[PDB]
C-alpha cells in the first residue's frame, strides 16, 4: 500500500499538483491560485471537479478559474521568479477583491531551481495580502497523497496561524469545523444543514466552499469533524497538539450511518445537543424511510464490487463484493457492459452525503442498474 | 428534505429555504465576504474599457488559457495508429490529465500510459523507468507499436529519448525489431497543436528515413492525408467518404476515427482501426501528401518536402465552400480523378442552404476562438455567409498566421470590422465581447463561463455561445460531429441559423410584451 | 426612429418608447380592451384543472389541430414519382395552400397544379376542367404522369375522376397511353396520412392490377419499400443506405427526396428523380413489400396483399434500437443476405451513445404529438431511454392504433404514468401539459405556442418545446434530418440529451444564485 | 429590351400553350405604355385561371379569412368545413397585434369545426351552434365571433346565417356569417368583397345610434393596412405625430370595437385600395366620411402622402406635418447615403397580390433601382390603371402568371432582384437571382414610414449583394 506505479501500465493516480490543487488549495473561493508552469497542468484540471461554492466567479470567487503564469523557454531557461512577481502584481490589479494567493508549482518549477518562497515572502510583504507557495510538483511521491500532505503543511505554514494571537472572534461551545470535505455536488452543505439543525454552529467548512478566513477561524472551534480522513489526517493531528482542538470522522453515506454519526458528534457535546440530535432524526426519519420504500424493492440483492461507503449501499438491500454494479476506467468497465457509478468521484450528480442526498444516492443507483440500455449490449442476430 | 416521487438533484435542491438560510449564516457569520454593493461595483468595472485596457496590458498572468500542452496533441496522434499505445516519459499525472481530458471529449476510453518518472528521476534521469515501462506495456497490453512522447519535466532534466529507446532495445528490454517511435514534445513550446506535430513527424521519420533508397513518388498511385490534431470523427469520416467518392487512392495517415467510437457490444476493444505500419512505410510511395491543417503541421511539411520529395499543395483547410472547391480542384489535379456528379450536387445543396439562411445570416456579429487552422476555416465560412467576425482570437496562434488571416479579412467586405488576436486567452475576449458586443461567441465549452458573465450583465448584454470546437464537455456526442468539406459547412450553417433563431424565439417569447415578433415561419 | 448604423426590425424597433406610447394610446382609447387584471385572471382559469375539464368536453370545436387533410397527402405521394405533376381536381385554393405549406417546411419549389374549379363547376361537374387541365399541364409542364387527387369540393359534389379522366383520353385531350393515376382523397375523411395512401394505392393499381397474368412473386429479387408520408429526407436517405450496405435490392417506390432537396446550381429543375414507372411496374415481381408506416398504409397493404400477393410482414415503423433490429432482420430473412458488420458496429455505437446518455435522459417526462407511426416510434424509443412519455397525443389516431401504443406502454416499467389520446388538438395538449407539466414536448412549430403559454405562467412552468415531426416551419435545414433507424434514433437521442442540458445550463446561469451547479463537465 | 423585343418573347412563351390556353393568356400579358389612362385597352384581369397552369391565386377564403377577418384580434375566426382550409392558414400571415393570445387575442389561433363525413352527409348547423357555445364557454374573453365559410359549406345547403342569428340573440353576441367559400369567384379578391360585405352588414352599423363616442375634427381611420410585421404601426406613429388621432385601425391590430367606431371618423385613409374599396366607398355614401389612398413606402412616397394627408385639414395640421418632415428627413437621408451606392442601376421584377406591385415602386426609385416587370395575381382593371402610370415605359405586364409564364420571363429579362411569394422564391434561388419575398417581407419589416424604408433598403442590400449569389458555378465547371 502507497508504493510506486510500475512504469507503463495504465492508472488513475494522478500527481502532487493535482491533490495541492486540485483537491485542497482549489475550492478555496476567496483565493487566486496560480499554477506556477506551464499551461497544460491548468488547463486541464480546469473545472475538472464539482467542488461547490457560492460567490460571484471573476469577482470575488475564482474556483473555476484558471491562473497560469504560462511558462515559455524562456522562462525555463531563465527562471520564472520575475515572472511569478510580475504576475502577482497584475492579479492584484485585474482582481482587487480576492483574500489571497496560493502559487501551486507544476514539475518544472522544481527542475529549474526557482526559488517561489522568496518571491511570496516579498510579494506577500509589499501587498499586505497572504501568498501561499506550495511546492506542489508533479513527479513528488507517487499519487496525490503527498500532494495532500504538502498543501496541508501550506496551510499550517501560511494560513491556519493567521490569528493565533487574535481574541475579537466569539466563541460558543458548539463551535465545529469541518474539514477535507470539498462540498462534490454539495455534499458539504448536506452535512452543514443536518449539522446546524443540531445545534451546532459551523464555523469553518472548508476546502469545499471554504474561504480563507474560515480556515483562519479553525483552530477557534471545538470539534474538528473530519470527511476526508486521509488527506486532512495531518493537519487535524496539528490542530489537536497545538490548540487542543479534538477531531473526530464523521459518516454521512446513508440513512444508518448518519443516524450513528449524529449521535456520536452529539456526544461530545451537552444533552441539548443530544435531544436536538433526536429531534432531527426523528423528523428525516420518514423521508429516508420513504426513499428505501420506493427504492430498495428495485436493488435488493444486487451485487456491488467497490466503512464509508458500504453502509449506504447496505441501506438499499444491495449485497457489497459477476458485479451488477461497480463503484479513466469508467468507460472501460461501461464497454464491458457492467453498470458503473463513481461512489466518490461522480462528475454529474450529487450530492450523495446526508438525508437530503441519500435520496438522490439512491435514485441514480436505481437509474443506472435497472437501465435498458445494459439489456441491448447484443444484437438478436447474433 | 425530498420528497420521495420528485427528488432534487443540488439544482434545485440548494434553493430550498432551509438551505438558503444556512447559506446565508456561513457567509454573514464566518466567510467576511466583501459587500454585495462593493461586488457589484467591481463586476461592473471589469466590463468596462478601462479595465479592458488594463487587461490587455499582462505580460506575466495568463487567465483562462485556450490551449493545452504539446504530450495530449502527442498521445492524439498516437492514437490514430494501428494497435498502438501512446507513452508519454515523465510523470503519471500528465498522463493521468490527458486521459481524463480525452474521456470527457470523447466519452470513450482513451488508452495512455506513462513511465512514472519521480524525484529520484529528477536527479539520474529517467532511463531505467524508460526501459521498464516500454518492458511492462509491451508484455501488459500487446501493442504493435510503442509511441514516445514527454512530459515537461523529462525535457528540463534533458532526458534523450533516443539514447533511452536504443539502451533499452540493446540490454532486452524489448525487441530491437519493435517498432518505438519517439518525438520531444516539451510543453513550454507551442501547444497540443506543436505536440502532434512532432509526435507525427518523429512516427513518419522512424518508418520512413532509412528505407528511402528504394521509393519512388507516385509508385502506389496514392494521396497522403494528414489531419492533424483533429477532434470531430465526422471530419475523418467525410474526407474518407469524398475521396471514395472521388476514386482517389488515398492514404489517412494517423486516423484514430475507429478507435474513439467503439460500438458497445459487451466487449471492451482496447485498439481499433488506426494508420497500419505498412502503410506508413509506403507512404513515400505516394503522388503527394495533403496537409488538412497545415499550420501547425509545419515540421511534418519539412520532412515530407525534404525527405519524400512530395510538393506539397499550398492549400487551406478543406472549409467551407470555397476552401472545401479548392481541395477538391488539388485532389483531382493531382490524382487525375475528375469531381464527380455527386461531389457537385453536395456543393449546391450547400449553396442552397446557404441562400435559404441568408437573410437570418447576414450581419451578425461573432467573437470566436479555437486552433489556428480550425479558427481561419471558421472565419472564411463566415465571411462566405455574410457574416462579421468581429473579434478573432487565437491562443496558439502565431503572426505569419495572424498575417494569413488578416489577408483573408481584407479579401471580404465583412471583415472590415475584424480583430485578429494571437497570444491573448479567454479572459481577454471576455473583456473585447463586454466592451464590443458581438451577437454570438463560437468556441468550446469554457466560453459557457463568459456567457454566464455576460447575462450577468443584463440580458440584453448576453452572448450566446456556440459549440464548435475543442474540447466541449457540457454536452454530449458533439464530438461526432463535421466541419470539413460540404457537409461540414451544412453542419455549421444549421448550427449557426438556428442558435440565431432560437435566440430570436427566445427574445420574442414574452406574452403581449414581445410576442408580436413571435412567428409560426421563420 | 432609425439608427442607421444599428437598424432595427420589427422587433426591437416597437420596443420604442414612442412605439409604446402609439400602442398604449391606441390600447385605452379605441380598442375597448379588458382590465388586465381580468386577461390574468382568465389565463390562470385556463391554466387549471376546471378550464381542463371543460376542454376536454368538447364535441365540435376543434382548436388548433395537429392534422391536415388528404389532399396533401397525396401531393407528397405524387412527387415521389419520376417526372410526375401533382393534380388536384378541384378548387385552386387548396393547391395554393399545400404549396405553401410544402415550400414553408422543405424550402424548396413544390410543382403541383389544380383545374380551377369554381362556381359553374358547383352545378355541372368539373368535367370540362379536368380535360382542360389535363392538356394544358401535359403540353406547359411536360410530364411523363400526372397524378390526380380531389379537394373537398369536388367530393361533395360526386365528380367522377374515373369517367373524366376517360373522357378526357376519348376526346383526345391527352394520348391514351399517358399515365393518368387518380385518386379521391376527401379531406373529411382522415388526414394527410390517408391521402397519401390513397394516392399510392391509386398509383400502384393504376399500373398493376390489369397486368398480373405474367407477374411472378420474388422473380426480380427486390424487395418494395412504402414509406408512406415522410417529410424527413434523411429518413429516405437513411433506409436506402441500410438496404444498400445490406446487399439486398430494393425498389423505394414513392422516392421524393431528389425533388425535395434540388441543387442551387444556376438552373431550376421542376423534376428530380423519383420512383420510375418501370419500377412499379414491376413490384409485383418483387419478393415482398415491406410498408415502413403501416398504421396509414392499410389500404396499400390490402391492394397488394389482395392483388401482387405479396405476405406483407407484420413491421413497426423501423424507429428505435428494437423496431430498427427487427425491420434489419426481417430484411435480411425475406432477402436471404445477412445483416453486415457495419450495421452492427451502427448498432452498438447508437447502445454506446445511449448508455452515455442514459444518466440525462432517464425519468424524464415528454409531452409528444405527430402521426400515429411517429408518434409510436418515438414513444418506443423513448421508452428504451428509460424516458417516461406522460402525454401522447395523435389528432389522427384511431382505437386500433391506440390498444397497439397502450400495449406497448404496457410492455414497458417507463409508461406507467402514460396516457394516449386520440381526437384531441394541441388546445387539450396546452391543457395537459399545464395540468401536468412534463419535463418537454416533442412536436412540430405549432407547439412553440403552448410553450409560449407555458412562460406566461411562469419561468418553473415553462415547457421547452423539441421540434421532431412535421411541419417545421421556424427552424431551417430541420427537414434533412433523419428518424428511422439506428442514426435517426442517434440523432433523436442527441437531440434530447442536448436540449435537456441546454435547459440545465439556462436554469443554472445565475450568477451567485444557481450557478453553482453551472458545471463544466456534463 | 425595347417593346418589339417584349412582344415578340410574350409571342414566344405563349407558343407552348393550346389555342384556348394561348388565346386566354395574350390578354393577360402586356407591354406598358405610360400614357394609356384605360388599362382595358390592353390587359384584361379578373378573369378564370387556366386550368392546370400552377397559378399563384388563393381563393375566396383565402381573401376573406386569411386577409380581412383573421387580424381582428378580439374576435375569434371560425374555419367552418375540414380541417385543411384552417390548417394551411394559422399563423401564415404576419398580421401583428397586441394582445394574450388564447385569451383576449386568438390571430394565430386555429378555430374549425373539422368536418367529417356525417358532417358533409347530414349538414353542420347544429355542429356549428354546439361549437359556438363551447367557444362561449372556452373562451369567455371573445368580443365577437366570425364564421368562414370553406368550399363544402356553400355546397351541402348549410345555412350558417340562420345559426348566426340565432346564436347571437340567445348570447348577445356580434356572430358574422361569411359565404367565402373557396370556390366562389376567381381569387382572393371575391373573398375580399365578401369579407368587406360582411363587415358592413354585421359589425360597421352596430354604432349607428350611438352618440357617446367623443370626436375630433382630427379623427382618421387607417382601412387595408394589415400591419404586415407592424406595416401599420410605423404609418400609424407617423399620422399621430403629425396631430391626427387614429381612431380605427383594421385589419392589422384591429379590434372590433374599432372597426364600430369607425364610422364616426372624419377620414379614411386607405392603403389597400382593392381589399377596401367596397367598404370605403359605403362609408362615403352612407356616412359622408371622404376616403383617399396613401402610400408609405418609401421616403418620397411617404412625404407626398403625409403633406397630401395633411391638406385635407387646417394650417395647424400641415405645420406638424412639416416637422415630422423635418424631423425624418436626416434618418432617411442616412439610410439613402448608406445604401443607394450599392443598389445604383438594379433592375427589379414584382408579382404581389393587387397593391404592393405598384405601390412599392417609389422606394425601388428612392434607393435608385428600376421596375422592368409587374403583374397581378388577383386585381382589378382600376389596379391596372393605377399601375401603368406608375411602372416604366415599355416594362412588362403580367396578371395571373403562370410558372412558366413567369419563369421564361424571367429567363428572358435577367433581373437583378425578384420579389414575389414564396411559391417562387426557391425558384428563382435556384436560377442564381435575388428574390425578395414581398408578401412577408421575406419575415422581416415593417416596410412602411421611414422606419420601414430604413429596414427595407436594408434588406434589399443584403440579398442583392449577399456572396451566395456569385458562388451557384461551381469551379471546375
Ligand atoms: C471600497 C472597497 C473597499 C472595501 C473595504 O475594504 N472596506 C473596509 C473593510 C471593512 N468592511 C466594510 C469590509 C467591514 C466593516 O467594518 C463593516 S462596519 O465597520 O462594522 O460598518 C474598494 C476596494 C476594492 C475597490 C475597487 C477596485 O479597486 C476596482 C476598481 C478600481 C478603480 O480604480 C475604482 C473603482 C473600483 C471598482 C474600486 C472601488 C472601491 O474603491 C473598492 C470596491
Ligand atoms: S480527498 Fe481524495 S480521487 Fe478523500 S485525492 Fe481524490 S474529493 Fe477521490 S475518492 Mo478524486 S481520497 Fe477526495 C478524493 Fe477521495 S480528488 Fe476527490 S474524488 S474523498
Ligand atoms: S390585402 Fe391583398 S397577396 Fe391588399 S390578398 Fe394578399 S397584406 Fe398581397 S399585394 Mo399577400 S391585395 Fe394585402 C395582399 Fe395585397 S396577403 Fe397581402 S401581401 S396589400
Ligand atoms: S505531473 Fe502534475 S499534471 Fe503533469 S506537468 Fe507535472 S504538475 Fe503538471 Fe503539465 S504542462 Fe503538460 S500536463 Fe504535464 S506535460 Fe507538463
Ligand atoms: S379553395 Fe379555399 S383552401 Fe381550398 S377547401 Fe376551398 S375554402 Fe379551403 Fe380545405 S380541407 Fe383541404 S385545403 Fe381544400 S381539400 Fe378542402
Ligand atoms: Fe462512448
Ligand atoms: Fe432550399
Amino acid at each position: 500500500s502507497n508504493k510506486k506505479s510500475q512504469p507503463g501500465l495504465m492508472t488513475i493516480r494522478g500527481c502532487a499538483y493535482a491533490g495541492s490543487k486540485g483537491v485542497v488549495w482549489g475550492p478555496i473561493k476567496d483565493m487566486i491560485h496560480i499554477s506556477h508552469g506551464p499551461v497544460g497542468c491548468g488547463q486541464y484540471s480546469r473545472a475538472g471537479r464539482r467542488n461547490y461554492y457560492i460567490g460571484t466567479t471573476g469577482v470575488n470567487a475564482f474556483v473555476t478559474m484558471n491562473f497560469t503564469s504560462d511558462f515559455q523557454e524562456k522562462d525555463i531557461v531563465f527562471g520564472g521568479d520575475k515572472k511569478l512577481a510580475k504576475l502577482i502584481d497584475e492579479v492584484e490589479t485585474l482582481f482587487p477583491l480576492n483574500k489571497g494567493i496560493s502559487v501551486q508549482s507544476e514539475c518544472p518549477i522544481g527542475l529549474i531551481g526557482d526559488d517561489i518562497e522568496s518571491v511570496s515572502k516579498v510579494k506577500g510583504a509589499e501587498l499586505s495580502k497572504t501568498i501561499v507557495p506550495v511546492r506542489c510538483e508533479g513527479f513528488r511521491g507517487v499519487s496525490q497523497s503527498l500532494g495532500h500532505h504538502i498543501a496541508n503543511d501550506a496551510v499550517r505554514d501560511w494560513v491556519l496561524g493567521k490569528r493565533d494571537e487574535d481574541t475579537t472572534f466569539a466563541s460558543t461551545p458548539y463551535d465545529v469545523a469541518i474539514i477535507g470535505d470539498y462540498n462534490i455536488g454539495g455534499d458539504a452543505w448536506s452535512s452543514r444543514i443536518l449539522l446546524e439543525e443540531m445545534g451546532l454552529r459551523c464555523v469553518a467548512q472548508w476546502s469545499g466552499d471554504g474561504s480563507i478566513s474560515e480556515i483562519e477561524l479553525t483552530p477557534k472551534v471545538k470539534l474538528n469533524l473530519v470527511h476526508c480522513y486521509r488527506s486532512m489526517n495531518y493537519i487535524s493531528r496539528h490542530m489537536e497538539e497545538k490548540y487542543g482542538i479534538p477531531w473526530m470522522e464523521y459518516n454521512f453515506f446513508g440513512p444508518t450511518k448518519t443516524i450513528e454519526s449524529l449521535r456520536a458528534i452529539a456526544a461530545k457535546f451537552d444533552e441539548s445537543i443530544q435531544k436536538k440530535c433526536e429531534e432531527v432524526i426523528a423528523k428525516y426519519k420518514p423521508e429516508w424511510e420513504a426513499v428505501v420504500a420506493k427504492y430498495r424493492p428495485r436493488l435488493e440483492g444486487k451485487r456491488v464490487m467497490l466503512r464509508h461507503v458500504i453502509g449506504a449501499y447496505e441501506d438499499l438491500g444491495m449485497e457489497v463484493v459477476k458485479p451488477d454494479l461497480i463503484g479513466k476506467e469508467k468507460f472501460i468497465f461501461q464497454k464491458m457492459g457492467i453498470p458503473f457509478r463513481e461512489m466518490h468521484s461522480w462528475d454529474y450528480s450529487g450530492p450523495y452525503h446526508g438525508f437530503d442526498g441519500f435520496a438522490i444516492f439512491a435514485r441514480d443507483m436505481d437509474m443506472t442498474l435497472n437501465n435498458p440500455c445494459w439489456k441491448k449490449l447484443q444484437a438478436p442476430w447474433e | 428534505s425530498q420528497q420521495v416521487d420528485k427528488i432534487k438533484a443540488s439544482y434545485p435542491l440548494f434553493l430550498d429555504q432551509d438551505y438558503k438560510d444556512m447559506l446565508a449564516k456561513k457567509r454573514d457569520g464566518f466567510e467576511e465576504k466583501y459587500p454585495q454593493d462593493k461586488i457589484d461595483e467591481v463586476f461592473q468595472w471589469t466590463t468596462t474599457k478601462e479595465y479592458q485596457e488594463l487587461n490587455f496590458q499582462r505580460e506575466a498572468l495568463t487567465v483562462n488559457p485556450a490551449k493545452a500542452c504539446q504530450p495530449l496533441g502527442a498521445v492524439l496522434c498516437a492514437l490514430g495508429f494501428e494497435k498502438t499505445m501512446p507513452y508519454v516519459h515523465g510523470s503519471q499525472g500528465c498522463v493521468a490529465y490527458f486521459r481524463s481530458y480525452f474521456n470527457r471529449h470523447f466519452r470513450e476510453p482513451v488508452s495512455c500510459v506513462s513511465d512514472s518518472m519521480t524525484e529520484d528521476a529528477a536527479v539520474f534521469g529517467g532511463q531505467q523507468n524508460m526501459k521498464d515501462g516500454l518492458q511492462n506495456c509491451k508484455a501488459t497490453y500487446k501493442p504493435d507499436m510503442i509511441a514516445v512522447s514527454t512530459t515537461c519535466m523529462a525535457e528540463v532534466i534533458g532526458d534523450d529519448l533516443n539514447a533511452f529507446i536504443n539502451n533499452s532495445k540493446k540490454e532486452g528490454f524489448i525487441p530491437d525489431e519493435f517498432p518505438v517511435p519517439f518525438a520531444h514534445t516539451p510543453s513550454f513550446v507551442g501547444s497540443h497543436v506543436t505536440g502532434w506535430d512532432n509526435m507525427f513527424e518523429g512516427i513518419a521519420r522512424y518508418f520512413t528515413l532509412k528505407s528511402m533508397d528504394d521509393k519512388v513518388v507516385g509508385s502506389n498511385k496514392k494521396i497522403n492525408i494528414v489531419p492533424g490534431f483533429e477532434t470531430y470523427l465526422g471530419n475523418f469520416r467525410v474526407i474518407k467518404r469524398m475521396l471514395s467518392e472521388m476514386g482517389v487512392g488515398y492514404s489517412l495517415l494517423s486516423d484514430p476515427e475507429e478507435v474513439l467510437d467503439t460500438p458497445a457490444d459487451g466487449q471492451f476493444r482496447m485498439y481499433a482501426g488506426g494508420t497500419t505500419q505498412e502503410e506508413m512505410k509506403d507512404a513515400p510511395n505516394a503522388l503527394n501528401t495533403v496537409l488538412l491543417q497545415p499550420w501547425h503541421l509545419e515540421k511534418t511539411k519539412k520532412f515530407v518536402e525534404g525527405t519524400w520529395k512530395h510538393e506539397v499543395p499550398k492549400l487551406n483547410i478543406p472549409m467551407g465552400l470555397d476552401w472545401t472547391d479548392e481541395f477538391l480542384m488539388k485532389v483531382s489535379e493531382i490524382s487525375g480523378q475528375p469531381i464527380p456528379a455527386s461531389l457537385t450536387k453536395e456543393r449546391g445543396r450547400l449553396v442552397d442552404m446557404m441562400t435559404d439562411s441568408h437573410t437570418w445570416l447576414h450581419g451578425k456579429r461573432f467573437a470566436l476562438w479555437g486552433d489556428p487552422d480550425f479558427v481561419m476555416g471558421l472565419v472564411k465560412f463566415l465571411l462566405e455567409l455574410g457574416c462579421e467576425p468581429v473579434h478573432i482570437l487565437c491562443h496558439n496562434g502565431n503572426k505569419r498566421w495572424k498575417k494569413a488571416v488578416d489577408a483573408i479579412l481584407a479579401a471580404s467586405p465583412y471583415g472590415k470590422n475584424a480583430t485578429v488576436y494571437i497570444g491573448k486567452d479567454l479572459w481577454h475576449l471576455r473583456s473585447l465581447v463586454f466592451t464590443d458586443k458581438p451577437d454570438f461567441m463560437i468556441g468550446n465549452s469554457y466560453g459557457k463561463f463568459i456567457q454566464r458573465d455576460t447575462l450577468h450583465k443584463g440580458k440584453e448584454f448576453e452572448v450566446p455561445l456556440i459549440r464548435i470546437g475543442f474540447p466541449i464537455f457540457d454536452r454530449h456526442h458533439l464530438h461526432r460531429s463535421t466541419t470539413l468539406g460540404y457537409e461540414g459547412a451544412m453542419q455549421i450553417l444549421t448550427t449557426l441559423v438556428n442558435s440565431i433563431l432560437e435566440r430570436l424565439d427566445e427574445e420574442t417569447r414574452g406574452m403581449q410584451a414581445t410576442d408580436y415578433n413571435h412567428d409560426l415561419v421563420r
